[PDB]
């Protein structure tokens, strides 16, 4: 006959079930090769196709097996990804990476992933930990030495991340989250470039600069702000300006005064390096 | 992590009897759970099993219509409703986990089990005979005796000699059932035949179920 | 039917060593568990040795545990009892026997003739 | 699907290398699973996915195998390994296990002390009579009783019942209870009780007259 897969949709366990439907002594079997992850140990298993699994968000190879001869028929399951709008607390720096991400129940190994985005494909690198238990903030964490590319490269980096209290048994995996980040010291190389100071109007100014290069790793740049400063009262003033923004208007200012304009990126976690200072007056 | 089973007894054939299990120690509501029952003098045999949502239920053949498996996540408590029972589900009844959602692998988990005996026998206390040494030797400076327990219901009963002071050379042997539906068994001791005369060698049996206590004598 | 042939025994000093050979004619016996047994003068038969199927392993009485090892060539249907570190009270006419029963329970209804094993 | 373990029994000494075998009606992959019981224990799990260690096992067990035919093996069998072992498929429902496998301790062989004991005249006024034939410290564990009743040979009317090993001399005991009622008892002189066993040079029968 003629089988055809089904999935959900990747539930708050990390898990989706893959079903199956049949649209045409004989057996009929199912060969499961999850591809994510490939520094584990197990990567295959032949199960019955009655019990249907609860897989990860990882891509798999399915393919049904028949005896009696048989047919083979493949489909690559797509991994579905789950997006964590908070960034994790990753590090990089002069001793090596760090990363700290919510762990759940006690004794879970985790297999940590991540690729360079756009030279799409590549440096894929896999990442394999001891079991561990949450710390007292309820993180897991890992460490690679310096020598250890781990997001050394200022480029834009995508993680996923696994658990399994049983990493011996494929069909017990579960996404964690997936993740982006950019590498090496992001602080530094998000500054904005290009920044110019256009006269708007008698008493205001607009303000632009050129995106970002954390604004291309998506959730990664939180916000710009712009420092304004009156050199003659030296009173100083922060703007946030939304991520998809490149532009703002500052208003209220004095004829004569010398007034002075810095931009900085921000991430989740760091304090982006300020673009060079602009002298300006009306 | 423990699981302890609880409900069982006798019940006669036809009847109901409902068993449970109660878990501790982990997260109930994230493991299919199974039953696995061993009668007395028998191998293992997997009974029903259900998914940690109880979405999927399975069955052996020789009790699918008869039982029923269910959970309370809420109480982490497994149940296992029983009905028309037969004399060959007598057995132990153990509850065992599964380590995933669904019913799927071994079991890294056991409980203690307990005891189901479906029968229509009612419960009586056994007799007591003895099984006397000849009065005369004719195994040389060794000679064997004991006492056999008969027509009891149900199990089990307790066997001791001379007050538990008599322990060298013991030999209890396990319980048959008999055509009637009653168990019996045997319970021997090896001895010096020259201290036939002078020693003397009592067996205390006990059945609790019944409260029926004996103490026999045996002579040559 | 079958029958057993015994060889291998004769005179040998305390301390020497023989080797016993019991060859099987008219029926295959790798099927069944083989027995060794000894009678010394004005004394009951008594237990040696026993080779069951190759698999199933050997079992030896004490009187003989770590001194003799049996073992079978059952492409030439036969069976053997080496036998190390012989003492005099080890003289006794030695017996191979076949175990009828499959199942391991004696059943010894076939016997050889017997081999005369003197030590002193 | 049906479940056929590899040896039923076997014996070993401490150190020795130990492999059963199990066997599979259809093909079920790396869907198994391996377990050892100890007397009024429950099961415990060493194996799983047909070759995958349990956390907790010593690294003298492990298993393989695929498809149709598995293998457990002990490296250097430890005195706490003797127990019983089932191997169980979970390829598909329903879940079945095998017949199991006992690993018993290897010792001398010894003769079974046949003793046969008439019954009480206690109970000979319940008007039945059971007659017990003992078969004393003996190994291995293969034997057979025959009932003689003025040697007319006995059966269905005999029920038997064996020890475990001894914790002190590794040995077995048997009890084989042969019961009639008063009439048929009274209705004959000699009860016999014959037993082969592979330590017994000649066939053992132990007798007694009625009235006597």
């Amino acid at each position: 006959p003629q089988v055809r897969f089904s999935v959900e949709q990747l539930g708050q366990d990390g898990r989706r079930r893959l079903t199956l439907k049949e649209q045409p002594e004989v057996t009929y079997r199912l060969q499961l090769h999850m591809l994510s992850c490939p520094c584990k140990a197990k990567a295959t298993r032949t199960l019955h196709l009655g019990k249907m699994p609860y897989l990860s968000g990882a891509a798999y190879n399915v393919a049904v097996i028949s005896s009696n001869p048989g047919l083979n028929q493949t489909w690559h399951i797509p991994a579905d990804t789950h997006t964590e709008p908070v960034a994790l607390n990753i590090s990089v720096g002069t001793n090596g990476t760090t990363m700290y991400w919510p762990a759940r129940a006690q004794s879970m190994t985790y297999c940590i992933e991540w690729q360079p985005v756009g030279q799409d494909g590549g440096l894929a690198t896999c990442s394999l930990t001891a079991p561990q238990d949450p710390d007292p903030a309820g993180m897991a964490t890992y460490s690679w030495s310096r020598e250890s590319g781990a997001m050394g490269q200022e480029k834009c980096y995508y993680i996923t991340i696994f658990a399994s209290a049983h990493p011996e048994k494929l069909t017990l995996w579960s996404t964690v989250l997936s993740t982006y980040h950019f590498g090496g010291n992001a602080s530094a190389a998000g500054t904005p470039h290009h920044v110019s100071v256009k006269n708007h109007s008698l008493d205001s100014v607009s303000v632009d600069w050129a995106p970002s290069l954390l604004s291309t790793c998506p959730g990664v740049l939180k916000e710009y702000v712009v420092r304004c400063r009156d050199e003659d009262s030296k009173q100083v003033s922060e703007h946030p300006v939304q991520p998809t923004e490149t532009q703002v208007t500052l208003s209220g200012l004095r004829a004569g005064v010398a007034y002075t304009v810095q931009v900085r990126a921000d991430t989740a976690w760091l304090r982006g390096v300020w673009s060079q200072p602009q002298r300006f007056s009306i | 992590v423990q699981l302890v089973e609880s409900g069982g007894g006798v019940v006669q054939p036809g009847r109901s009897l409902r068993l449970s299990c109660a878990a501790s120690g982990f997260t109930f509501t994230s493991y299919g759970m199974s039953w696995v029952r061993q009668a007395p003098g028998k191998g293992l045999e997997w009974v029903a099993g259900i998914s940690y949502d109880a979405s999927d239920t399975e069955y052996a053949d020789s009790v699918k219509g008869r039982f029923t498996i269910s959970r309370d996540n809420s109480k982490n408590t497994l149940y296992l409703q029983m009905n028309s029972l037969r004399a060959e589900d007598t057995a132990v009844y153990y509850c065992a986990r599964s380590p995933d959602y669904i019913i799927d692998y071994g079991f890294d988990y056991w409980g203690r089990g307990t005891l189901v005996t479906v029968s229509s026998a009612s419960t009586k206390g056994p007799s007591v005979f003895p099984l006397a040494p000849s009065s005369k030797s004719t195994s040389g400076g060794t000679a064997a005796l004991g006492c056999l327990v008969k027509d009891y219901f149900p199990e089990p009963v307790t066997v001791s000699w001379n007050s538990g002071a008599l322990t060298s050379g013991v030999h209890t042997f396990p319980a048959v059932l008999q055509s009637s539906g009653l168990y019996s068994l045997s319970s021997v001791v090896t001895v010096p035949s020259s201290s036939l005369g002078t020693q003397t060698y009592i067996c205390n049996v006990n059945h609790k179920p019944s409260n029926t206590k004996v103490d026999k004598r045996v002579e040559p | 039917q079958v029958q057993l042939q015994e060889s291998g025994g004769g005179l040998v000093q305390p301390g020497g060593s023989l080797r016993l050979s019991c060859a099987a004619s008219g029926r295959t016996i790798s099927r069944y568990a083989m027995s060794w047994f000894r009678q010394a003068p004005g004394k009951e038969r008594e237990f040696v040795a026993v080779a069951r199927r190759s698999g199933d392993g050997a079992f030896y009485a004490d009187s003989v545990q770590g001194r003799f090892t049996v073992s079978r060539d059952d492409a030439k249907n036969t069976v053997y009892l080496q036998m190390n570190s012989l003492k005099p009270e080890d003289t006794a006419v030695y017996y191979c026997a076949i175990d009828s029963d499959t199942f391991y329970s004696g059943s010894y209804d076939y016997w050889g003739q017997g081999t005369q094993v003197t030590v002193s | 699907i049906q479940m056929t373990q590899s040896p039923s029994s076997l014996s070993a000494s401490v150190g020795d290398r130990v492999t059963i075998t199990c066997r599979a009606s259809q093909g079920i992959s790396s869907d198994l699973a391996w377990y050892q019981q100890k007397p009024g224990k429950a099961p415990k799990l060493l194996i799983y996915d047909a070759s995958s260690l349990q956390s907790g096992v010593p690294s003298r067990f492990s298993g393989s195998g695929s498809g149709t035919d598995f293998t457990l093996t002990i490296s250097s069998l430890q005195p706490e390994d003797f127990a019983t072992y089932y191997c169980q498929q979970y390829w598909w429902y329903p879940f079945t296990f095998g017949q199991g496998t006992k690993v018993e301790i290897k010792r001398t062989v010894a003769a079974p002390s046949v003793f046969i004991f008439p019954p009480s005249d206690e109970q000979l006024k319940s008007g039945t009579a059971s007659v017990v034939c003992l078969l004393n410290n003996f190994y291995p564990r293969e034997a057979k009783v025959q009932w003689k009743v003025d040697n007319a040979l006995q059966s269905g009317n005999s029920q038997e019942s064996v020890t475990e090993q001894d914790s002190k001399d590794s040995t077995y005991s048997l009890s084989s209870t042969l019961t009639l009622s008063k009439a048929d008892y009274e209705k004959h002189k000699v009860y016999a009780c014959e037993v082969t066993h592979q330590g017994l040079s000649s066939p053992v029968t132990k007798s007694f007259n009625r009235g006597e």
